[PDB]
């Protein structure tokens, strides 16, 4: 609906309820593609979310920040669950590798986190 | 022009605003992944502790290892807290009974420390040996404790007055809304006395589970009456009831109507009759009639989850099911037991249960006139069926199952076929071919035909499998029956019934066939239940030999056989050895006891972590 991006249905975003100086023209192309496909009145609807989420990690984190400035609750949850499943089943070092995390734990601070974890069943 | 990027000093997930890092970690529901995520960096550790929604305390809160922890061990947003599996298993936690004043201040310190780590508990589960456990625990959460689950597989203290087990909750927790007593043993007089003499806390209850650890013969009409009349706000009620008309205080037509009138806002009702094989009440009639069920279904317009699993039969129930579709349009989950005449399907149309179009889950136990014509008509009216199941129906064929699987291809995902007469394993697995690539859960009893096995497609979405056997029967012919390739099958549940001293002791050097499940790639969790399977070491070797061949066996729950004259379910020495050879185990839960030290399992299994002897049967041995 005449949505002006920053480089150069529009209601799913409760911040729209125009100038969008925080979202680029590439991420808004995915944002609009998400809302266009969901304004429909199952498996196919949910199978497209995984296909739409087959983006690179750089594009994914731009989509998360976009669906947070813009108030699209259904999109902010879909992109955040993707990052959550990435962390799933990986060792701490594997989690650091995927997201370029630096280990900032002292040898004792990590030992405390381990000792704390021994108080919860898996 | 487009250059590849090199080493970057920035991490995108850590450059996110911290409220968004909290939001990401809130979808990670795998506990081991949450523990590993808190080890990546100090910022994600703050995110994990601040968004962990639930936790089951592992270890002993009495030991100094917990009471002297840091305050970085703090879960601000934790809602559900499970203090049921605190070690030792089944011991009274924060009790006031001596095994003088030193225990009164020790309980307060352990409660104050538990209130520190979890300061926002709204759902609490605890092993309640005696009511002083609730009295020493609720002070810190009494203002926000909405749901409470009690666990006691032990004997009720003989000196406690009626209702004393639930008094600390009804007197202190003004925020209580859900009381779960499904695994909490107590007399039926206890639940009636407490819930009818506290009209302030009782009048707000909306969820009630009165299972009482399956150790009562059911609540009588003189007991279900006052309980329902005292809780006029119940939306979900689960309780066994005495339905035998041989007793003047059974639950019949009048008891049902009075229950629906005293609780009109019910949306989930699950009444069941405690099974007892000695009586063998197969075709005996019940005190419930179809004429009374129609008036009972007319008083529950908000009913959405109905379950009346009976042993005494209810006849000509076709009009009542038609009334359930009219007076209860939001019905979706229906589980019926010993209901006869559920669907005649004679003048076509869709009589009986087929009129209920909104059904998403249908389960029928002991229906003697449910035939192929019924399953044909059921598939016409119940186009939203996602879970289907028949139990003890001796007129259903493979042609009825196969037709239902084909006509319900889009929605049918879970199927239960237990102890049906004309349905054997190899013949029933072939009937489910129209959904062989779609079915996700399967529960069948194993019956072998000694011609087509040893003596096809791929179940591409089957993730859960449940099997029922008999003592001395083999699992090996299952691969030769149709389940030869299940790629995504991750969990399997096995149960063995029947007497032991009547089946011929299988020829030594034969085994049940646990090793024949190695062909399943991702089979992780197993539930081997041999509790109702009865030299005892010979029978555990028969059922446990080959479990070490399961390379991906991650989590295991084992139920040792009961004893003829002992209250302990001890693991024989070869049973311990065959489980100690499961090197891939992460969690090991033995529903009994063992003479071997609990550390021998930790040394024989390298990556073993969670282990506990959870003796969750009604006569717990009381180890101290």
């Amino acid at each position: 609906i005449v949505l002006k991006s920053s480089d150069g249905v529009a209601l799913e975003s409760q911040t729209i309820a125009v100038p969008l100086p925080n979202v680029t023209s590439k991420i808004l192309a995915k944002v609009i593609e998400y809302c266009k496909r969901h304004v429909e009145a199952d498996d196919d609807l949910k199978a497209w979310d995984a296909d739409f989420m087959k983006i690179d990690q750089a594009t994914l984190f731009e989509l998360i920040l976009a669906a947070n400035y813009l108030n699209i609750k259904n999109l902010l949850d879909l992109t955040c669950q993707t990052v959550a499943d990435m962390i799933k089943g990986k060792t701490p070092e594997e989690i650091r590798t995927t997201f370029n995390i630096k280990n900032d734990f002292t040898p004792e601070e990590e030992e405390e986190v381990r000792r704390e974890n021994q108080w919860a069943f898996e | 022009e487009e250059v590849e990027e090199g080493r970057s000093s920035s991490s995108a997930i850590l450059d996110l605003p911290e409220p968004l890092l909290l939001h990401i970690l809130s979808f990670l529901t795998d506990v081991r992944s949450r523990h590993r995520a808190a080890l990546a960096c100090g910022r994600m550790r703050a995110a994990e502790r601040a968004t962990r929604s639930e936790l089951s305390l592992r270890g002993d809160p009495r030991s100094p290892g917990f009471l002297f922890l840091s305050h970085a061990f703090r879960f601000p947003a934790l809602e559900h807290l499970d203090l049921s599996l605190v070690s030792p298993w089944g011991h009274p936690l924060l009790s006031s009974v001596p095994p003088p004043e030193a225990i009164s201040e020790q309980n307060a310190f352990i409660a104050a420390r538990l209130a520190g780590c979890f300061p926002a508990v709204t759902s609490l589960a605890v092993y309640c040996r005696d009511p002083t456990t609730l009295a020493n625990l609720t002070p810190h959460w009494q203002a926000s404790l909405r749901r409470v689950k009690l666990v006691r597989w032990h004997q009720r203290p003989p000196t406690l007055p009626d209702g004393a087990d639930l008094e600390p909750l009804l007197e202190t927790c003004a925020a209580l809304r859900e009381l779960d007593l499904s695994e909490f043993y107590c007399w039926t007089e206890d639940v009636v006395r407490a819930l009818t003499t506290h009209p302030s806390a009782t009048a707000a209850l909306t969820h009630l589970d009165l299972g009482l650890a399956a150790a009562t013969d059911g609540f009588k009409s003189s007991e279900l009456g006052p309980i329902a009349a005292s809780c006029p706000n119940l939306r979900k009620l689960v309780a066994p009831c005495l339905f035998n008309p041989r007793f003047s205080d059974c639950v019949g037509d009048d008891a049902l109507l009075s229950l629906a009138t005293s609780c009109p806002r019910l949306t989930v009702l699950r009444l069941s009759e405690p099974f007892e094989a000695a009586a063998n009440i197969q075709r005996e009639e019940a005190a419930i009639t179809v004429a009374g069920l129609v008036a009972f279904f007319a008083a529950l317009p908000a009913l959405e989850d109905f379950t009346m699993d009976l042993q005494h039969n209810v006849l000509e129930a076709a009009p009542a099911m038609e009334a359930l579709a009219r007076r209860c349009p939001r019905i979706k989950f229906l589980t019926l037991g010993s209901f006869q005449g559920l669907c005649k399907a004679s003048w076509l149309h869709l009589d009986g249960v087929a009129v209920c179009g909104g059904l998403e889950s249908l389960y029928m136990k002991n229906c003697q006139d449910l035939t192929d014509a019924s399953l044909a008509a059921i598939g016409r009216g119940c186009r939203r069926l996602a879970k289907f199941g028949i139990h003890g129906c001796d007129l259903v064929t493979s042609a009825g199952i196969r037709r239902l699987a084909f006509t319900l291809r889009p929605t049918l995902k879970e199927v239960t076929v237990l102890h049906c007469r004309l349905l054997h394993t190899a013949e029933c697995l072939t009937a489910l071919s129209p959904i062989r690539d779609r079915i996700e859960s399967l529960e069948i009893n194993c019956v072998w035909n000694t011609t087509e096995n040893l003596y096809l497609g791929s179940w591409e979405m089957l993730r859960s499998l449940s099997l029922w056997f008999s003592a001395g029967q083999l699992l090996s012919p299952l691969i030769s029956a149709g389940l030869d390739s299940c790629p995504v099958l991750e969990e399997i549940s096995i149960k063995v019934e029947g007497d032991c001293r009547t089946c011929p002791r299988p020829a030594p050097r034969t085994i049940f066939g646990l090793s024949d499940l190695a062909g399943f790639p991702v089979l992780a969790k197993m539930k081997l239940d041999l509790s109702e399977a009865v030299d005892l070491s010979l029978w555990e070797r028969f059922y446990l030999h080959g479990i070490e061949s399961l390379q991906t066996l991650y989590e295991l729950d084992y139920w040792p056989p009961q004893d003829k004259d002992v209250h302990h379910r001890s693991l024989t020495l070869p049973a311990v050895g065959l489980i100690q050879r499961c090197v891939g185990l992460r969690k090991l839960f033995i529903h009994g006891t063992t003479h071997e030290h609990f550390m021998t399992f930790f040394l024989s299994i390298p990556n073993l972590r969670d282990m506990q002897l959870r003796e969750d049967y009604y006569p717990a041995p009381e180890n101290d």
